[PDB]
């Protein structure tokens, strides 16, 4: 994701 | 009424407002006291406390 | 740490020290729980193999109370970039659990919205580490702490030759000779609130150390609370  | 902006809603730790009322909560390793305010450690080295 | 003072025994018990192959400290960390340490992603590039020491008060002698733990897993933010130091965060899962004791205890993770509205609006936080005691100087053998004022985002962006992202904040002094420095990265910035210390920052970067017109730059832990939680579920 955008926070992986 | 209590507010998080005044004495942290009387909360020991976390304060938030839900449906216009203060709700207190605590970090992991603490239990919210019966009064709905205080945070009671569940063991001897609770987070965020300097050691004695 | 430039300026500040030595931590007394029991006063900074959440500090961890990342030690390299020659058992020398090169970065800090914050104890989150028995198995997890918070640190800076950029520290991962500074030793090819490292372990974690807890309970140390004097790096140049074994005093009792120290313990070393091997790392099982490193969990690095996948958006970390050396271009800007954005996303300067990693979590370490230890192979063996820490035994909490005198001088060894976790810092609390705060609730995210309250952290932003209540913790980040406190006047000061506390940064600690074994890093250099002056810019281009030597590392401290003793653990030091330092109270650092929060600095507002506008002032910090004005002061800075490099981008300040939403994942960073600034703390310290304009001209007073107190700041974090090289060797402190990864270590705790904690904010005290009603007698409990909460993790609010990770020492990340700066232009020099304690330089006039520059601040210390910290990873903003509130921006990563969900990420930190998830990091303990790989
Ligand atoms: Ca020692
Ligand atoms: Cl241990
Ligand atoms: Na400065």
């Amino acid at each position: 994701d955008e926070d992986s | 009424r209590k507010l998080c902006s005044l004495d942290n809603g009387d909360c020991d730790q976390f304060c938030h407002e839900e449906q216009n009322s203060v709700v207190c909560s605590c970090a992991r390793g603490y239990t919210l006291a019966d009064n709905g305010k205080a945070c009671i450690p569940t063991g001897p080295y609770p987070c965020g406390k300097q050691t004695l | 740490i430039v300026g500040g003072q030595e931590c007394k025994d029991g006063e900074c018990p959440w500090q961890a020290l990342l030690i390299n192959e020659e058992n020398e400290g090169f970065c800090g960390g914050t104890i989150l729980s028995e198995f997890y340490i918070l640190t800076a992603a950029h520290c991962l590039y500074q030793a090819k193999r490292f372990k974690v020491r807890v309970g140390d008060r004097n790096t140049e002698q074994e005093e009792g109370g120290e313990a070393v733990h091997e790392v099982e897993v490193v969990i690095k933010h996948n958006r970390f970039t050396k271009e800007t130091y954005d996303f300067d965060i990693a979590v370490l899962r230890l192979k063996t659990p820490i035994t909490f004791r005198m001088n060894v205890a976790p810092a609390c993770l705060p609730e995210r919205d309250w952290a932003e509205s209540t913790l980040m609006t406190q006047k000061t936080g506390i940064v600690s580490g074994f890093g250099r005691t002056h810019e281009k100087g030597r590392q401290s053998t003793r653990l030091k702490m330092l109270e650092v004022p929060y600095v507002d985002r506008n002032s910090c962006k004005l002061s800075s030759s490099f981008i300040i992202t939403q994942n960073m904040f600034c703390a310290g002094y304009d001209t007073k000779q107190e700041d974090a420095c090289q060797g402190d990265s990864g270590g705790p910035h904690v904010t005290r609130f009603k007698d409990t210390y909460f993790v609010t920052g990770i020492v990340s970067w700066g232009e020099g150390c304690a330089r006039k017109g520059k601040y210390g730059i910290y990873t903003k832990v509130t921006a990563f609370l969900k990420w930190i939680d998830r990091s303990m579920k790989t």
